């Protein structure tokens, strides 16, 4: 299973939504 | 890490914001 | 605007996919 | 920025690979 | 779990999808 | 609720529309 | 254009995450 | 309505919140 | 272009839900 | 095409189901 | 769990990206 | 077919190629 993967697809969408014009470094 | 964090146990919104710049 | 907006969305989705085990930085 | 070169035309992820760290 | 979390996520954009000008109630 | 009912099994398009307005 | 359906995509994706537990309710029209 | 409203200027996180039950 | 890019995403997305076990077939 | 037809004014799910295998 | 919908969806999201012009065929199972 | 190889390990973009027309 690609649950990890898949986590992280969504992990960013948030990140990008929450922290708006600060952006954000995704370091997996 | 975040994955390590949050891919475990639901992260809020206000919790994900710690890895904001 | 909201375009853009949109378009940063999209952006992360792609880094995300592209970038794999290294992460990206997204700044607006 | 990344906004200016791929929000007003299509960039391949070839070159939103640059954004990578 | 979080597989909820993000099963949620797909369940809005489906409905969203799906109800089209109806609209819906997203109460989990 | 939604999460148990289609979160355990694929719900079809026909029964998310269920729950639309 | 589809511009507001792709927005209304993305309304109901931030409204998931924002609410929570809360939910929300997305209008008809 | 959301749409109106967050359409063409970008709502911030709490003016989405309105919207919440 | 980029309108027709974002756009594709989501088509994709919904022909996903609509098709089912079927699949489907994309062209741009 | 899909394209043509679906970016330029909405597709219903019916107009869509048209793509599928 | 419905792991393999919710793949599935991120599978067709990654071809979009990946195949570009081509466009893709998807056909599980 | 692409279910079973991707979705029980991570498929690399070039493995996701193959299902490209
Ligand atoms: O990222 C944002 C969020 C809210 C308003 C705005 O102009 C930009
Ligand atoms: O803990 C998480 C994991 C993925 C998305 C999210 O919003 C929260
Ligand atoms: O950011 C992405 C793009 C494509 C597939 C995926 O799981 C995540
Ligand atoms: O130029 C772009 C803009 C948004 C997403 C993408 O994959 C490419
Ligand atoms: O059963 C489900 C769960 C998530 C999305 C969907 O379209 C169906
Ligand atoms: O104004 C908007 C439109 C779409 C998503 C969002 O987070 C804000
Ligand atoms: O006409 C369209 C375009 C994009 C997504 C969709 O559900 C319909
Ligand atoms: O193996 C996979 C499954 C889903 C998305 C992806 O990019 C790769
Ligand atoms: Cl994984
Ligand atoms: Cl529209
Ligand atoms: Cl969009
Ligand atoms: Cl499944
Ligand atoms: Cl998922
Ligand atoms: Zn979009
Ligand atoms: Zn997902």
């Amino acid at each position: 299973f690609v649950n990890q993967h898949l986590c992280g697809s969504h992990l960013v969408e948030a990140l990008y939504l929450v922290c708006g014009e600060r952006g954000f470094f995704y370091t997996p | 890490g975040i994955v390590e964090q949050c891919c475990t146990s639901i992260c809020s919104l206000y919790q994900l914001e710690n890895y904001c710049n």
